[PDB]
């Protein structure tokens, strides 16, 4: 719950902060795909390493290391 | 400025985070929440900017899919 | 197999470390040389395929500098 | 001694055993630069490593650890 939830004026914001004005309408499942593959390969990490530090939260230190792979 | 707001993010990364931990109890500092949103926004940000490079490559100005799959495929 | 030969290879790969190292006594295993020399050629491989996509994307048939360029830059 | 030791037809036979058949002349020394680059980094991260296992011998293992990053 839920992939659906980043919605269209997002996606064409981000687009517009990394210099793309005009985008095809099939880049909203695009950009919905390309960003959960990313955090489910990001949260694994994160969540793997707090968990061989035995611990039960996930801080930003952990997130910090996920990203650095 | 964050583009996408926190709470659809954070029931995103929260159920991405539920599949793989199929229900080990975790939960985030907010500061982890938003240490990853930065970055995923950063993340969608370089790579617009990567495959735009290659709109004007195939001479168009608009982005289509192939040009984010290419960049995608480029990047690893 | 490899392409290139390993002597200028090896006189190549030499000089680079001489040139980061100012002289200070160092070297290499035959089995380290090679190691080195077949992961760059497989390295320049993957470079080109991944520069021929670009090729491709731009209409054309001929890899140029700016698709290997392009390559790169998408890479880091 | 020396980067134009590296020559046309191994950068084609390169070329073409990653699927490219038709190459610019400029493409030769765009290779070469490419590969110093690469040869630099790697090779500098393969010594550093030596370097700190206070060894005098660079080894296989070394130029893999290298190549990880």
């Amino acid at each position: 719950d839920n992939i659906q939830g980043i919605t269209k004026p997002a996606i064409r914001r981000l687009a517009r902060r990394g210099g793309v004005k005009r985008i095809s309408g099939l880049i909203y499942e695009e950009t919905r795909g390309v960003l959960k593959v990313f955090l489910e390969n990001v949260i694994r990490d994160a969540v793997t390493y707090t968990e061989h530090a035995k611990r039960k939260t996930v801080t930003a230190m952990d997130v910090v290391y996920a990203l650095k792979r | 400025m964050l583009l996408i707001r926190k709470l659809p993010f954070s029931r995103l990364a929260r159920e991405i985070c539920v599949k793989f931990t199929r229900g080990v109890d975790f939960n985030w500092q907010a500061q982890a929440l938003l240490a990853l949103q930065e970055a995923a926004e950063a993340f969608l940000v370089h790579l617009f900017e990567d495959a735009y490079l290659l709109t004007l490559h195939a001479g168009r100005v608009t982005l289509f899919p192939k040009d984010v799959q290419l960049a995608r495929r480029i990047r690893g």
